[PDB]
């Protein structure tokens, strides 16, 4: 459906002016008629964009009641109402058992939905924001008079007319242009305005100036021109259907989630009806099997898991939102942490976005300027009395200004009215030599020629500062070479000096050198006028030469770019040491594409590309083994030709990528093609070329402050400080949390077995119930929530970022290992205390275990109200059911005490507790909260009613103390082992 | 195979060999430990028997005893329970000074064989006649219910003193050795008729305390018969035992914590 | 005692609950100050 899409697209702005009136029916003059627009406006349909079809919430929640977990305990609650349906109509049964316990478990389905209807949001707007750049008016011709309409009413083939400051209504054919420029960085992700004229000037629509575009605006002067598209069928239309009709699929974290689910749901069915039909051949009632069945279900299933996952998960968001990193989706959470491939936009994401200086060449000498944000560097030079003299001109050679009401804002951080070669300048002086509007007003301007597309150069006259002399200073700057001819002498050190072939050559260097690093070098020199042949009152007339502007003396030069954002060189290379793959997919030229790469380490030192063996060789490209270079350099245009089994080499066949000049569709591109090798995908980007990209992405990471709105509808999280920084701390946080997560599924999964084990020995043993379901739902729904959502707090155990990324597709959340421990051993042990306390609590009220074995038939018996104990003692029926539940209720407080060691053991996968240690105030909290719980239950008046919970004789709390203290130490020395031998048995086995 | 090779498989199965073994010696060692610390002549607790349970013989479907005498299978179900618990009453079963007692024919005080202790053989029961249970194949028409006192090791069942008013107002009063048992339903539409030994409507004391199953086996706990001859017919009639004394109390939640509930219908 | 040895049949399950109660809020009490040592 996309994939057309997907495509680059095709124009007409090779046709004549004449000719693509033809082709609309249009008049370049007099535009359409009022009749003729208003017949394609019904023709055609609207200048709009329609907002995909959405899914209603509806649907959304109620998709969650039915997953595994969700069907099971559905079974439950209606197999409740069914054995209660059968008692009355059979026997007046006037208890609530069955009817509660349905009811109660209904709830839990719903409430246990909301949970994960929270966890799987999907907040996205993305055809709301490209809405919102479509004008609410646009100016047309229409029989030879211009008018306001709705851009709504906009159709092909009319007259429409731009000026600064106004939004591109449609995709336009210029046929007339006075000095307009226009803002494309909707398409390229570059803001420097780019002019617009009736002339075809590139093969290539979106590098032509005769066609401007929507969803860019006009920045200055004005245009005419013939609308060629409309709505959803103009070139960002389309960007904006692709980007919001993409299927957003299934994340790393959730895929994990229903494939546990699946194991769970298999051992439950596996042991429910494995017991049911076990019984009935044992001669046990349907009315009896059913309600074996139900109890067998809330065993199985772990009750609690899904919602603490979600707590975890909330959790972990709650820190990273305290760093400024902002999470839409919950799970995303946890995809950084699984990324092995980052897709990064350059232009404010790895870039500030800002022409800065970089580099100044004077005294023969290089100078490094300090580019970061927050001037983390040091200073190049102040001492140098050629410095000030370039200052100077840098300051007065310079039209740009400070927005008013600034003062508070950082110089590099303030807006600026001008060019942005002028503000980066501007903000240089202003930086290391204060104020330049008090240069500006000690020498004050006299006359000036601004920077003419002929002359190359812009000059100024200007009074001297200087009370000795007063007189008039010229300065100009203008492209390196222009200015080289335009100069006699050098200003070296101080003094000058004439300009000799050595000097000369040495500038060539450093303007090549410059040049190289991918930066825009600019020249510039000064003259001090003669006093005598130059009075104070001595006219300059601008328009024709009336002072000499040749055999002047050149100063320096200065370079610049729109430099990395300081954190980011440092937040790459360790992107790389934890073994992700780092690609850059950007709009702009691959000059300057590949200079950032190597400067903020994408392109590692000494690695080459195809053309660079080729040059350095001085041979053919094609003589050239593309296989001796692992870095590339790929042109949209290029990309544009290639399928994407030759896109799939390239990124098989090359660590450091660069993607230059690609369009919107293409990032998406490159994107799906990581995929399609299995790799989890980052993208990080800030502009509504993005949208695609970040959308199709298994996590987008959008920028918070340099952002578009689009971005940031298309992302799954905000950075919103644009601290990059911040994808090091997501990818950490991610890994943490998925390991974690482990720690709390093992640890909830331990304590069904001592829930299961119970009922499976009252069918086979025919002994008085151990524990009830009720008792059960105390435990997963209560007692164990708050120590299992607390592991989500522990610390790493090594240095996670050290590791390579998951295997997502052998390195599972929830494995073998896990349930061999959990369900094979752990719980096993938790099994047994159980059931000793069960034992001891009867034979101390008189039942000896002995005769306990096939008695449950009398016992359950409510008409034998004299039932025989060891000692020959006889029991009512309300007597010996008390002491039953009482065993429930020590059964269930066992649990907690070896739930005890569990919580410590669950802590650490390898490491032991003597090493991380108890500093985990969370858990430690838990542990308090599940005893004060339990004990609350148990002797709180009333709960023998509503919970069937009985007080607990002081004695009792200490019978599974023995087994809490056996799964310590036997854990203990099972790690021991892991630890001791990295070989493998008890690794293979059992390390979750 | 599905999960491991052979060699891993086996070695799986080596461990959790070793290892179930293991807890299950170790289950059984607390289980040891456990019963160590327990007698063989009395439970550690005994407060959840304390109030002693009245149950009668009639098993009840649900505490009801509905039937017809216009039918012969129709209360055969009921004299089947009867039956069994008076079928221990015998004589045959009563046989010589050993381990049996000739005790007084009328209600008398406690016996004390000594402690809960074996420092002597099995504690010498009293013997109780069947045939002190006069009137009561059963009664075909007109139940005649057998009720009995829930036994437990050490308890003396201690009668009311006729100090203040009491339910069946000073009649037959055996203060000092009979612990009473008196039937009811207002809807007083029956006769109550008692039996029991010495023809008192009650337990003689001399049966008491109970040294347990390990030190007193073939011991006979007394019966008190109980007839209603109630000249009504096809109605269901709440009949309630009450058995009186100070050690002797009642529960909203338990129906038979010193009480019956018996719910007749010669529905004939 | 003899006759009199009702205590046997006997347990204060009223203490038993009030110091059962007293602990767990006790407990909860502990749980929240160490909690609180940072939020
Ligand atoms: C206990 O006493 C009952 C009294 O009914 C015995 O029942 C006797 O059963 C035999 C054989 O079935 C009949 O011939 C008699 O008529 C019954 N009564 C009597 C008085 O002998 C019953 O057999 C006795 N049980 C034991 C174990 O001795
Ligand atoms: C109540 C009692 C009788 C039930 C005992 C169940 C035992 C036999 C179960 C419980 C957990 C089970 C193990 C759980 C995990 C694994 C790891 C897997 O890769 C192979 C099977 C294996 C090794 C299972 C074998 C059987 C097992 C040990
Ligand atoms: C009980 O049986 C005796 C004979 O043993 C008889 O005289 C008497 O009438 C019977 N009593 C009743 C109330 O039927
Ligand atoms: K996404
Ligand atoms: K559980
Ligand atoms: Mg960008
Ligand atoms: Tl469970």
């Amino acid at each position: 459906l996309d994939e057309l899409k997907k495509e680059v697209s095709m124009d007409d702005h090779k046709l004549s002016l004449d000719e693509l009136h033809n082709k609309y029916g249009t008049d370049l003059t007099r535009g359409l008629t009022n009749a003729r627009a208003k017949e394609i406006l019904a023709r055609d349909g609207p200048n709009s964009l329609t907002p995909p079809p959405t899914t209603p919430e509806w649907i959304k929640f109620c998709r969650q009641l039915f997953g595994g977990f969700s069907i099971l305990l559905w079974i439950g609650a209606i197999l409740c109402f069914l054995a209660y349906g059968i008692q009355a109509a059979t026997e007046d049964e006037p208890a609530n058992d069955n009817l509660y316990l349905g009811v109660v478990l209904s709830t839990v389905v719903i409430v246990t939905g909301c949970f994960s209807y929270y966890q799987e949001a999907k907040s996205s707007r993305i055809m709301d924001s490209f809405k919102n750049m479509v004008p609410q008016q646009a100016l047309v011709i229409r029989d030879g008079e211009k008018s306001t309409i709705n851009a709504e009413f906009v159709v092909a083939g009319d007259l429409v007319e731009v000026k600064g400051g106004d939004r591109i209504p449609a995709d336009l054919r210029i046929i007339s242009a006075h000095g307009c420029k226009v803002d494309n960085s909707s398409l390229t992700g570059e803001s420097e305005p780019q002019t617009r004229s009736p002339e075809f000037s590139s093969e290539n629509p979106l590098e032509t100036r005769n066609i401007a575009f929507f969803s860019t605006n006009c920045v200055e002067g004005t245009a005419r021109g013939v609308v060629v598209y409309t709505g959803d069928r103009t070139v960002m239309g389309r960007i904006a259907t692709l980007a919001s009709g993409l299927e957003v699929g299934r994340t790393p974290i959730a895929i994990e989630i229903e494939h546990f689910i699946h194991i769970i749901t298999g051992v439950a069915v596996f042991l429910g009806v494995s017991f049911f039909i076990l019984s009935l051949i044992l001669g046990y009632s349907w009315l009896e099997a059913v309600i074996f069945l139900i109890g067998i279900i809330v065993a199985n299933v772990p009750e609690g898991l899904l919602a603490t996952v979600t707590v975890c998960l909330t959790l972990t968001a709650k820190r990273m939102a305290r760093k400024n990193c902002l999470v839409k989706n919950l799970e995303a959470v946890e995809t950084l942490g699984s990324t092995s491939t980052i897709c990064s936009d350059k232009t404010g994401t790895l870039t500030q976005n800002r022409m800065t200086v970089a580099h100044m060449w004077f005294d023969n000498q290089i100078h490094e300027a300090d580019t970061t944000e927050n001037q983390s560097g040091a200073a190049f030079d102040k001492t140098s009395a050629t410095w000030s003299a370039l200052s100077r001109i840098a300051a007065l050679c310079n039209r740009a200004v400070f927005q008013a009401g600034q003062d508070n804002v950082p110089i590099l951080k303030r807006s600026v009215a001008g060019d942005a070669s002028e503000s980066a300048l501007l903000k240089c002086i202003e930086l290391c030599c204060g104020s330049v509007q008090g240069m500006r007003d000690r020498n004050p301007k006299i006359v000036e020629i601004p920077f003419n597309s002929t002359n190359k150069y812009q000059l100024s006259i200007h009074e001297n500062e200087k009370s000795s002399e007063s007189r008039y200073l010229l300065v100009m700057k203008g492209a390196p070479e222009r200015i080289l001819d335009r100069c006699s002498t050098i200003l070296l050190n101080g003094a000058e000096e004439p300009l000799k072939e050595d000097m000369k050559e040495a500038f060539q260097n450093a303007y090549l050198e410059l040049g190289g690093l991918g930066e825009r070098v600019l020249g510039f020199c000064h003259f001090a006028l003669p006093e005598d042949k130059y009075n104070e009152g001595y006219p300059f007339d601008a328009d024709e030469p009336n002072f000499p502007t040749t055999d002047l003396c050149f100063v320096g030069l200065m370079a610049m770019i729109d430099p990395p954002r300081a954190a980011v060189p440092d937040a790459v290379g360790k992107c790389r040491s934890a073994g992700i793959k780092v690609i850059m997919v950007t709009g702009d030229h691959p000059i300057t594409a590949k200079a950032i790469a190597k400067g903020v380490g994408i392109i590692s030192e000494g690695n080459e590309t195809i053309e660079d063996i080729a040059a350095r060789l001085n041979i053919p490209i094609g003589q050239v083994n593309p296989r001796d270079a692992k870095a590339c350099v790929v042109h949209g245009s290029d990309l544009k030709d290639l399928s994407t089994e030759v896109l799939d080499d390239i990124l098989h066949y090359h660590t450091e990528i660069v993607f230059a000049r690609t369009s919107p569709q293409q990032k998406l591109i490159i994107v799906e093609g990581c995929q399609r090798q299995g790799a989890i995908v980052a993208v990080t980007g800030d502009g509504v070329n993005d949208s695609p990209a970040l959308k199709k992405a298994d996590i987008g990471v959008a920028m918070g402050i340099s952002g578009s709105d689009v971005s940031k509808q298309a992302a799954d999280m905000i950075l919103l400080d644009d601290n990059f920084a911040s994808i090091v701390t997501g990818v950490e946080e991610g890994r943490l949390i998925f390991d974690n997560l482990k720690k709390s599924i093992a640890y909830t999964l331990t304590s069904n077995i001592p829930e299961i084990t119970p009922f499976l020995v009252f069918i086979i043993g025919n002994v008085p119930l151990p524990l009830g379901t009720v008792t059960i739902l105390c435990i997963d729904l209560g007692t164990d929530m708050v120590p299992a959502i607390s592991l989500a707090y522990e610390q790493a155990e090594s240095d996670i970022m050290k590791r390579q990324p998951r295997n997502p597709k052998t390195d599972k959340l929830v494995n073998e290992r896990l349930i061999s421990m959990a369900y094979g051993q752990i719980g096993m042990i938790q099994a047994l205390g159980g059931f000793f306390s069960y034992f001891v609590i009867l034979a101390e009220n008189g039942f000896l275990p002995m005769d306990l074995i096939g008695k449950r038939v009398r016992w359950d018996d409510r008409w034998i109200s004299d039932v025989e104990d060891s000692f020959g003692q006889q029991w009512t029926y309300e007597q010996r059911k008390i002491v039953e539940f009482t065993c429930h209720t020590s059964f269930f407080i066992s649990i907690v005490v070896v739930q005890w060691a569990d919580l410590i053991i669950c802590k650490t996968r390898r490491n032991s507790i003597f090493q991380q240690g108890m500093k985990n105030k969370i858990l430690i909290f838990g542990l308090f909260e599940e005893t004060a719980l339990a004990a609350f239950l148990s002797y709180c008046p009333g709960t023998d009613v509503a919970l069937r919970m009985y007080p607990l004789k002081p004695s009792w709390w200490f019978c599974a103390f023995p087994y809490s203290l056996i799964i310590f130490l036997y854990d203990e020395m099972r790690r021991f082992i892991i630890r001791r031998s990295p070989g493998g048995w008890v690794e293979q086995e059992t390390y979750y | 195979f599905l999960g491991r090779t052979g060699s891993s498989w086996f070695k799986i199965f080596l461990f959790y060999l070793i290892f179930y073994g293991c807890l299950a010696g170790i289950f059984i060692g607390t289980i040891q430990v456990l019963l160590l610390t327990l007698s063989d002549f009395e439970p550690k607790y005994q407060d959840r028997v304390a109030p002693p349970g009245l149950s009668h013989a009639p098993y009840a479907i649900k505490t009801e005893i509905s039937f017809s005498i216009s039918n012969p299978k129709s209360y055969e179900s009921f004299v089947k329970s009867m039956h069994k618990l008076m079928d221990l009453y015998n004589e045959s079963s009563q046989a010589g000074n050993s381990p049996f007692e000739d005790c007084s024919d009328t209600p008398a005080d406690y016996i004390k064989r000594g402690d809960l202790d074996d420092s002597q053989g099995q504690k010498k029961a009293c013997r109780f006649s069947r045939m002190w249970l006069k009137n009561c194949g059963y009664a075909e028409g007109k139940p005649c219910v057998v009720a009995k006192l829930n036994r437990i090791i050490g308890f003396y069942p201690k009668p009311l003193k006729n100090t203040t008013d009491l339910p069946e107002e000073l009649q037959a009063n055996y203060n000092q050795y009979v612990l009473p048992l008196r039937c009811a339903a207002r809807e007083k539409i029956g006769s109550i008729e008692y039996f029991g030994l010495g023809g008192y409507a009650g337990f003689p004391l001399q049966y008491y305390p109970y040294y347990g199953k390990r030190l007193q086996k073939k011991y006979l706990q007394p019966l008190l018969a109980i007839q209603f001859t109630n000249l009504t017919q096809n109605m269901e009639l709440r009949i309630e035992c009450k058995v009186y004394g100070e050690n002797i109390d009642y529960s909203e939640k338990d129906r038979f914590r010193g009480r019956f509930e018996v719910k007749i219908e010669v529905k004939s | 005692e003899g006759p009199d040895n009702d205590e046997r049949f006997t347990y204060d399950y009223y203490r038993l609950r009030v110091v059962g109660l007293i602990v767990a809020a006790v407990l909860c009490v502990i749980g929240i100050i160490i909690l609180l040592a940072g939020k």
